[PDB]
């Protein structure tokens, strides 16, 4: 007979993930190519207009 | 017009001017007082300074003896100048050349200290300081807000006189 044994459960063990969790994350790709387009051409917004008051500060002195 | 590289040495000689020049009395300001008044300096001795260089345009060669005469009155007329913002505008213009001898003597980084200057001088010593070459439609430097080239702290006598000036309604 058996008595005392490791069994399962009465209505069993409820399943476990065995697919690829792999969901697609981020934003579309032109999203970020229209952020970094937009990053850059504000920072050389603010870089020219620097130069040029530092030409202007240079014919001051 | 070539600097000394390669061991020189410095020397210097115990002589005087001759009989025929008269005296000139020099001028004893240094960098920041010199920087500092330069644009009130140009405004008065702009026809001295401009004979003198023009002299040693036209006598070309002979240069240093040949326009002494003159080189003592653009020398005269700056110290004029000196004196007479000295014995008006003392406190800020010192104020104005203690903020420049900070900041390696930028004239971008003591803006509050050059508007109370500028003030006093035009008031009393009736000079204007001007950048020319500049065409109208275009600002000049010293005159306009929010500039993008801020210092990194501006000094606290002058943003102190600034903000007193403000209030009592001095500028
Ligand atoms: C220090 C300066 C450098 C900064 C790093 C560069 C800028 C960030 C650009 C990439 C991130 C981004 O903004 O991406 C934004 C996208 C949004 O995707 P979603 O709409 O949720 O997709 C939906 C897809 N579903 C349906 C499957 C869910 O991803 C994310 O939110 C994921 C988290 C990003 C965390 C940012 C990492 C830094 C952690 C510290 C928080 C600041
Ligand atoms: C210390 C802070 C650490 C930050 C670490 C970075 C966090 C990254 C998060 C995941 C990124 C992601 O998920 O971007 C996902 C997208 C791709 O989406 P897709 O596969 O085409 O799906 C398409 C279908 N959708 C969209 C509906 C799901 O990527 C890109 O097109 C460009 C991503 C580049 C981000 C680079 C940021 C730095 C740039 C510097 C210049
Ligand atoms: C080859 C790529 C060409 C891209 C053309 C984009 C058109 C944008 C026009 C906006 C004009 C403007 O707003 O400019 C204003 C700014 C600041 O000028 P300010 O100092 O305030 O003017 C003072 C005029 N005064 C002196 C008379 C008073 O000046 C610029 O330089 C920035 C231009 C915006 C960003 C350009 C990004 C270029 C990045 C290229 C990297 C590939």
């Amino acid at each position: 007979p058996s008595v005392g044994q490791d069994l399962p459960p009465v209505g069993g063990y409820e399943p476990v993930q065995w697919r690829r969790n792999l969901p697609a994350r981020g934003f579309r790709p032109l999203v970020y190519l229209a952020a970094l387009c937009g990053i850059c051409g504000y920072g050389f917004y603010r870089a020219l207009g620097g130069i040029q008051e530092r030409r202007e500060l240079k014919r001051e002195k | 017009p070539r600097e000394a590289a390669a061991h020189w040495v410095p020397f210097e000689d115990k002589a005087n001017m001759p009989d025929n020049v008269p005296d000139v009395v020099e001028v004893g300001a240094t960098s920041a007082p010199l920087l500092s008044a330069s644009y009130f300096i140009g405004a008065k001795c702009k026809p001295y300074n401009d004979d003198f260089m023009l002299c040693r345009e036209e006598s070309q060669g002979s240069g240093a003896i040949d326009c002494l005469k003159e080189g003592r009155r653009v020398t005269r007329c700056a110290v004029s100048v000196i004196e007479d913002i000295n014995k008006s505008c003392l406190d800020e213009f010192r104020l104005h050349w203690q903020c420049l001898e900070q900041n390696n003597h930028q004239l971008s980084g003591c803006r509050k200290a050059e508007a109370l200057l500028n003030k006093c001088v035009f008031t009393k010593l009736n000079l204007e300081k001007k950048i020319p070459g500049l065409r109208p439609d275009e600002e000049p430097v010293f005159l306009k807000k929010d500039p993008w080239i801020k210092p990194a702290v501006d000094d606290f006598k002058s943003v102190r006189a600034y903000a007193e000036a403000k209030k009592n309604g001095t500028l």
